[PDB]
């Protein structure tokens, strides 16, 4: 399926501090990713992902490019759990990240947790979405927000990224209750179904 | 306010999934205490707002989900309040008793992070007026604790200084303390939202401890920093400010007029002002009057130019590091001080000018020589 | 009653990590162990 | 404090990096610096271009991998044990706060607070085209003065 690089954007933040489903949202985010990546790396081996900090007050990559269990290895340690959005920046790097994605013909993909209230400007958001689309990035977002984070940038954004869907963007805005994220997203063409473009 | 009750519903469902921050017992007890806007500190993001100073009796009900504090609201999260906010329950006891609850023991944050609780619990004992000996010992261990740590919180120091301030606040040594709190201000400087009664009174007590410093003068200080208006203003802050004037003016009865008990409680400022008037006059004399390699200042009229007199010159001037400061010595006969430094200052405005002059001067007259030497 | 099942079934991959992570760590020196020594 | 040796060998290739990378004022060619950092004098043995991306259109936005260093140090180790990470360089000539972030990456990778290195890729003014920094705190970072060693091998 997928031959592309991907990004894991994690907010460990106002929501991931705050467990969305067991054990905590942050933790809940976790195994879903291994779930995600498993499939992603099952989509094809060599489907590569990043992992960054959109969390805390410090943006940065967590897991750099690889396949690869090293991510699962890299994700091994924590984050600021109550931390805050780097997205615009963090995303922006994910672009630069993906720009450097090793052995391109791998398309640029991004997977993004929303544990934050999502502070950004539509313009920047769209310029990103543009820049993504400009860079031709795949972006599928994980959002369980207050409200959720939606009727907002995120909803616009996926669109604002999107001329063709997985060549640009898909979305799933994560649901509350007995919603296992990996169970949640199993449906959404964030994963499975059609996997890349 | 339901803002608790709200969150005592909402953040119970805020991710935080229908939590102990919504329990049949739970929402009642506030409503039981009040809906009336004065409350028990409301369980996460709003208790994270709420210090709420009706003494939390969700004392217990914050202490719910503290089981799940692993997978429930997790941070420091705790002495964020309680051990802070209920540290302000203000008994001996109280905190001692929830020392006796936590004692910085609880599952992971402290007894499996809780160092800042180690700060608190220990520090918090200290703010209870605990015996000096007992304090300092483990305080210095608390210090020793503090020592080898790389702690991203100032809060630790911001505990500890405030703590160790409080320690010296139990004490004199505002030379330390004031400075310690001065330190602590600089320790609070980046962080730590507070209250004014906190702010001024401390910064008062600080500014007090400046005079209960007094010092290596000072003169000028953190006054620049937002302790002022804020503190001064009024009451002794008037004085305290006018003492900054005294830190310049050095007129006894621009102050010894002012004096009420609290200041005259330590009369030695009358001395310290003599120390001031000397030192105050001194610094600029040292700073300015000679510029031309300032030293001599020797002695008497020059020293009485402090408008503190020759026979006190015979002491205050005579005392040097017997002032704590002056270097050099005395030619008594010729009535001449020998002097040297240990006169620093924070000021500006002056040798700025004088600076580059000589520094251009040789520089210029270099080029005369500096013309052909290697050139020719 | 089935939660700790999932929960510790969720730990297992995070558990699996460390050893697996180390199995990565292993080979690394194992060579430089051998390599040099060899 | 620990104020440090400088390896010209570094300095040279460092600009080659800058050169090789065709880094410009828009950019700073960044990389490892090597030595052993214990003593109140630290040594720079060597240093390694970290293939990198820098964006100051958004300050914190920039790209780098550590895993160079990962494989690097291995070989470095295999090359020499004494490589032990002292810190890192960049071009410069000047700092940009994202450095701080970047600085802290190496904190994982270094014994002490690691060592920044500025270079003047144009070597413009004076003694050093260079600054080396260690973070601090109200943050701190600082330049301790540094200089060359022998390296007469160099000197020859």
């Amino acid at each position: 399926m997928v031959l592309e690089a991907t990004v894991l954007v994690i907010d460990n933040s106002e929501y991931s501090r705050n467990g969305d489903f067991p054990r905590t949202r942050f933790e809940a985010q976790i195994d879903s990713v291994e779930f995600i990546f498993q499939a992603k790396r099952n989509s094809n081996p060599e489907n590569t992902v990043g992992l960054i900090s959109g969390a805390g007050a410090n943006p940065r990559v967590l897991s750099t490019f690889t396949a690869e269990f090293g991510k699962i290895l890299a994700g091994l340690h924590d984050t600021q759990i109550e931390g805050k959005l780097h997205m615009a920046t963090a995303l922006q790097i994910a672009q630069l990240t993906l720009k450097h994605r090793q052995n391109k013909v791998q398309h640029q993909r991004i997977v993004a947790f929303v544990c934050s209230p999502i502070s950004d400007s539509r313009d920047e958001l769209i310029r990103l979405a543009k820049t993504l689309k400009k860079n031709n990035v795949a972006v599928d977002i994980i959002n369980f927000g207050e409200i959720e984070q939606n009727t907002e940038l995120l909803d616009e954004f996926i669109a604002a990224v999107n001329n063709p869907q997985e060549e640009t963007s898909h979305l799933l805005t994560v649901t509350p209750g007995p919603r296992l994220l990996y169970e949640n997203i199993a449906s959404s063409p964030i994963i499975l179904e059609e996997g890349s473009s | 306010m339901f803002n608790n009750h709200e969150i005592d519903t909402i953040l119970s469902t805020l991710r935080m999934e229908a939590d102990p921050s919504l329990h049949p017992l739970f929402e009642q007890f506030e409503k039981f205490y009040e809906e009336k806007l004065w409350f028990q500190l409301s369980e996460s993001l709003t208790k994270f707002f709420d210090d709420a100073k009706s003494t939390p009796l969700r004392l217990r009900l914050y202490d719910n989900f503290v089981s799940k504090f692993y997978d429930k609201i997790n941070q420091l999260s705790v002495v964020k309040y309680l051990l802070a906010s209920l540290k302000d329950s203000k008994d001996f006891d109280e905190s001692l008793k929830y020392l006796d609850d936590l004692k910085a023991q609880f599952q992971e944050l402290d007894s499996k992070d809780g160092i800042l609780l180690i700060d608190s619990e220990i520090a918090r004992t200290y703010l209870l007026k605990n015996d000096l000996v007992k304090a300092r010992d483990l305080l210095d261990d608390l210090e020793k604790t503090l020592d080898k740590k790389d702690s991203i919180p100032l809060r630790i120091t911001n505990s500890f200084y405030s703590t160790n301030s409080q320690y010296f606040k139990f004490k004199n040594d505002f030379n330390s303390f004031y400075y310690t709190s001065l330190l602590y201000l600089s320790t609070l400087e980046p962080s730590t939202s507070i209250t004014l009664a906190e702010r001024q009174q401390l910064a008062y007590d600080l500014s007090i401890s400046a005079l209960l410093g007094d010092k290596i003068y000072n003169f000028g200080e953190l006054l620049h920093h937002p302790i002022m208006e804020t503190i001064v203003n009024d009451s002794n802050y008037d004085w305290l400010f006018q003492l900054l004037n005294a830190l310049t003016v050095g007129d006894f009865d621009k102050f010894d007029s002012l004096i009420k008990v609290q200041i005259s409680k330590i009369p030695i400022l009358a001395q310290h002002e003599s120390f001031l008037r000397q030192k105050i006059c001194l610094m600029t004399l040292i700073e300015t009057v000679f510029v031309k390699n300032i030293r001599m200042l020797s002695f008497e009229d020059i020293s009485k130019a402090t408008h503190l007199p020759k026979d006190n010159v015979e002491h205050l001037v005579m005392r040097a590091i017997s002032l704590g400061l002056l270097k050099g010595s005395i030619d008594q006969v010729n009535e001449l001080v020998t002097i040297s430094w240990v006169q620093p200052r924070i000021i500006s405005g002056d040798q700025i000018t004088k600076m580059k002059d000589r520094l251009v001067e040789w520089n210029d007259q270099v080029e005369k020589l500096g013309k052909k030497m290697e050139a020719r | 009653m089935a939660t700790l099942e999932e929960l510790d079934a969720q730990t297992l991959p995070g558990d699996d990590e460390l050893d697996q992570e180390i199995l990565n760590l292993s080979t690394q020196e194992l060579q430089t162990r051998a390599k040099l020594l060899d | 404090h620990e104020k440090v040796t400088i390896a010209p060998l570094v300095l040279l290739s460092a600009l080659d990096h800058y050169e090789r990378t065709q880094t410009k004022e828009n950019k700073r060619c960044v990389g490892v610096i090597l030595g052993d950092a214990n003593s109140s004098t630290i040594r720079v043995t060597n240093s390694f271009a970290l293939p990198f991306e820098e964006d100051e259109k958004n300050s914190d936005v920039w790209f780098l991998d550590h895993n160079y260093i990962e494989n690097m140090n291995e070989m470095c180790k295999k090359i020499n044990a004494k490589e032990k990470l002292i810190g890192w360089y960049h071009s410069g000539p000047k700092l940009r706060a994202s450095d701080l972030k970047i600085n802290e990456l190496f904190k994982k990778y270094t014994q002490n607070n690691p060592l920044l290195l500025i270079v003047d890729v144009k070597q413009q003014g004076v003694g050093l085209p260079t600054d080396a920094y260690v973070a601090i705190e109200e943050k701190t970072f600082l330049h301790l003065p540094c200089t060359i060693e022998a390296e007469e091998a160099e000197e020859i």
